[PDB]
């Protein structure tokens, strides 16, 4: 029973708004991004606290990083009965720093 | 819910730097390049909820009359 | 009471009339109507349209010069431009 | 109609004008050519004569004072089709000699 | 108990030891061959599960393979399955040097 | 559940200048890609080497025998309309509210 | 649907003929403009050597050279074709 | 900071861009109004200028348009193709083969 | 169940990004309050498309009113859907 659902695209809201406001085009400065990434994960995590969601379980995950003549490939997998559970993914890259931030929920039963 | 655990590993490759019949690059190269973007069709609509019935005048408050009768 | 205007000759202005006054009457959504004028009108002069119909809406858009019909087509309002 | 007509016969006229550019051409054929690749933008800025005078002789032929609108506008069409014929001819009997 | 980072750079150490040469020449003195393609795709798939089982984990694994000749063609690389939300999962990885384009994709599962 | 791509069009048209109308495309590829990259280095290929070798080779010795003589300019340019920004009204028509009575 | 127009050209008749056909296939075949680019320089890369430019597009400015005989602008339903050597 | 911009196509070193973007982005607000003959007129003299921009088979090209599609051969090495967001003036620049 | 936001009811959760939303949710109020009435018609969704262009991606559309519906096909996530003191407001990007 599932009164109150999860969709993918209000954690896609936060996640984006999120980017933009914070990253505000930061470059690539090796002595802080992982506590860049950091500081904005746990910002992001208290912004889906209020994100109404009561027993959707939230796997936070983020990357962050510079592209310079640097192919890549992320990819993850969804492993859930589709009623219930879901996930979201946003992307955000501008000249020369990509991040993107994807977030998983859970129903708990 | 508490969560909490950590990992790390790390790749890498081979080392070998060849460099005796190197540096070649084919000056008369083609490539393919556009100015288009993708498209799509956002149909849109509008929601309608419409019914007639046939209002019947007068032929007793009670159904039967013989019962007030 | 409103007829913004286009090319002369009447090339499309007499068009345009003449399509929609069927269009409307055969369709009751406006989505049938206003894809029938634009898919028309794309066929006939130009590679991309953009049309509108409704009984209030207020608009404001860029186009090419002369390519730009409005017209209070009876109870409703068809709007049409070119555009791209 | 006069002044966009004086510039096609003055291509002509330089073309037909000197017997050395008529003989022995030069860099002066790469300009006519530049003001033949000009004439799209010539008639660019001409165009705004061909419909008005089309609205002007749609109920007014005229036959009086329509002589010199003839003449400047089919000289400079004169122009226009001496230069396909002449551009062709003389470049093919420039090249055999 | 794992990470699908450190699985695809284990894919990674296997494809560009067995083929992959920092100084790029002897890649395209390697091209596609019709009557080598046959070792190198039975050899990448060997060397890419000898990288695995070197792992203690254990979760099983699947593993599937692609060598296309030329981006003229184009192609469409799409997974999906039907497993546990914790442990399990997969990967995919495409990869090019000269006129090679190789895809690797690995299922990963519980038990 | 067999992958839809997020970030991505659902369908694709185009227009035919050839065959007037459109034509939408449903079938939209479905496989995220970001930064690709071509390259230009070309190993002992058979197919490259000659070409650009040889090209080479005939331009210099041409040159060994300004030798091609001198090209010509030229110019042409298309006609570009102005955009304009132009908004018009329409009103939601009036109506009217009486009242009667029934007569005998 | 319209047939091609030449709106200014210095090509042999039979060489107009050719450019026109592959034009028509080129756009009925294809539909970007890279793609109809691409495909009339590689046929006539195929037919006339190298040191093939074609420039598809709606409205854009040239200034170039060419061989004396292998230049053409030309116009299909409202599309501007120019075509050259060297 | 660079001025916000959409790099359609670029060949070339990314410093060689910075300094296209900074001068374009300059010279479309110091001639705001006129032609595009003018903005192409400057903006070849300023780049023909710098003691960078060494290398060169042909010559400098600059074009700037609305609506359009192309194809050069263009030097294998040095081309760009980008947008300037607050006017959307695609712009063009790149070196004959 | 359209749920609530401190802007609106929103339909929870939605198909946009929040930097859209927050821009909607709070531009839409301000811009009905600001200097502007019920009365007028589309000289609301002009400023609204306006200012969602000049920021945000160019190509917007917007359709609010009592009565409408809709389905279609958009560029993925950016549909905001949220009714409003029983008016509905529906914005969608395409490329």
């Amino acid at each position: 029973y599932i009164k109150n659902r999860f969709y993918p695209s209000k954690i896609q809201k936060i996640i984006k708004e999120l980017f933009e406001d914070r990253l505000k085009g930061v470059e690539y400065d090796p002595n802080n991004a992982n506590q860049l990434s950091e500081r904005l994960v746990l910002e992001l995590r208290e912004k889906i606290k209020r994100g109404k969601v009561p027993r959707y379980k939230i796997g936070v995950q983020v990357v962050f990083g510079e592209i310079k003549g640097q192919g890549l490939r992320i990819a993850s997998k969804c492993l859930w009965d589709v009623q219930n559970d879901n996930y979201a993914s946003y992307t955000y890259t501008s000249e020369k720093v990509y991040c993107t931030g994807i977030v998983f929920g859970c129903y708990f039963e | 819910i508490n969560f909490q655990d950590t990992e790390t590993r790390y790749g890498g490759i081979q080392n070998q730097v060849v460099n005796i019949n190197q540096y070649v690059q084919r000056n008369p190269n083609f490539i393919d390049l556009d100015n288009i973007a993708e498209l799509s069709e956002h149909s849109v609509n509008t929601e309608r909820v419409g019914m007639s019935h046939k209002e019947g005048g007068w032929p007793f408050k009670k159904r039967i009359e013989k019962d007030t009768s | 009471i409103d007829m913004p205007e286009n090319s002369e000759m009447k090339s499309m202005k007499n068009d345009a009339f003449s399509q929609a006054k069927f269009a409307v009457e055969n369709y009751k959504f406006e989505n049938k109507i206003s894809s029938h004028i634009k898919k028309f009108f794309d066929e006939k002069y130009g590679p991309n349209w953009h049309c509108v119909v409704g009984k209030h809406f207020n608009a404001y858009v860029s186009y090419d010069s002369k390519n730009f019909i409005f017209f209070y087509e009876g109870q409703l309002a068809i709007l049409l431009y070119r555009k791209g | 109609l006069d002044s966009l007509t004086e510039q096609t016969k003055m291509l002509s006229t330089k073309l037909s004008k000197p017997v050395k550019d008529i003989d022995s051409l030069g860099y002066v054929m790469e300009t006519l050519e530049q003001i033949r690749k000009e004439q799209a933008e010539i008639d660019m800025k001409f165009n705004p004569v061909q419909e008005m005078y089309s609205l002007l002789d749609n109920y007014l032929p005229g036959g009086i004072t329509d002589k010199d609108e003839m003449d400047a506008r089919s000289l400079l069409r004169r122009n226009w089709d001496i230069l396909i014929q002449q551009a062709e001819i003389k470049g093919k009997e420039y090249q055999h000699k | 108990e794992y990470i699908s980072e450190e699985v695809q750079k284990a894919i990674d150490d296997s494809v560009k030891q067995v083929f992959g040469i920092k100084d790029d020449s002897s890649q395209v003195t390697i091209t596609y061959n019709k009557d080598k393609v046959n070792l190198w795709t039975q050899q990448i798939i060997d060397y890419t599960i000898r990288g695995l089982n070197k792992l203690g984990k254990h979760f099983k694994y699947c593993v599937t393979a692609i060598l296309q000749q030329t981006n003229h063609a184009g192609i469409s690389v799409q997974i999906t399955a039907y497993q546990d939300t914790n442990t399990d999962g997969s990967l995919i990885q495409c990869y090019e040097i000269n006129d090679i384009y190789a895809i690797v994709s690995v299922f990963a599962m519980a038990v | 559940l067999e992958p839809k791509n997020p970030q991505a069009p659902k369908n694709i048209t185009v227009y035919d200048y050839y065959t007037r109308k459109f034509k939408t495309d449903e079938l939209v590829d479905q496989m995220i890609v970001h930064f690709s990259m071509d390259g230009d280095y070309i190993w002992k290929e058979s197919n490259e080497y000659k070409t650009q070798e040889e090209i080479r080779d005939t331009k210099k010795a041409l040159i060994k025998e300004r030798n091609k003589f001198n090209y010509n300019t030229r110019e042409c340019q298309t006609i570009n309309p102005s955009i304009r920004e132009r908004g018009v009204s329409t009103e939601p028509p009036p109506s009217d509210t009486i009242c009667g009575n029934i007569t005998q | 649907n319209h047939e091609p127009e030449v709106k200014a050209t210095d090509m042999e008749e039979d060489m107009i003929k050719r450019v026109k056909e592959i034009a028509i296939n080129a756009v009925k075949e294809y539909k970007q403009e890279k793609q109809i680019a691409h495909y009339i320089k590689y046929e006539f890369d195929k037919i006339d050597g190298y040191g093939w430019n074609c420039i598809v597009g709606r409205n854009f400015g040239s200034h170039i050279i060419h061989q004396t005989k292998k230049y053409i602008f030309f116009k299909i339903n409202e599309l501007c074709l120019l075509l050259w050597k060297a | 900071p660079l001025p916000p911009h959409i790099i359609r196509f670029n060949d070339m070193a990314q410093h060689l861009l910075k300094k296209v973007i900074r001068q374009a982005d300059v010279l479309i607000k110091e001639n705001p109004q006129g032609l595009e003959k003018d903005i192409a007129l400057n903006l070849v003299k300023f780049v023909k200028s710098q003691p960078e921009f060494k290398i060169g088979d042909g010559e400098w090209q600059c074009i700037i348009g609305k609506n359009f599609g192309c194809s050069l051969t263009f030097d294998a090495n040095v081309l760009a193709f980008f947008d300037l967001l607050p006017s959307r003036k695609s712009i063009l620049l790149f070196k004959s083969g | 169940q359209y749920k609530t936001f401190m802007g609106a009811r929103v339909l929870w959760p939605p198909e946009c990004a929040d930097d859209i939303l927050e821009g909607a949710i709070r531009e839409t109020q301000d811009a009905l309050k600001k200097f502007e009435i019920a009365r007028e018609g589309q000289k609301i969704a002009e400023h609204l498309k306006k200012y969602m262009d000049d920021h945000f991606d160019p190509y917007w559309h917007v359709f609010f009113g009592k009565n409408f519906g809709c389905q279609a096909v958009h560029n993925k996530n950016r549909f905001i859907y949220f009714y409003i003191e029983k008016t509905a407001f529906l914005m969608y990007q395409t490329q």
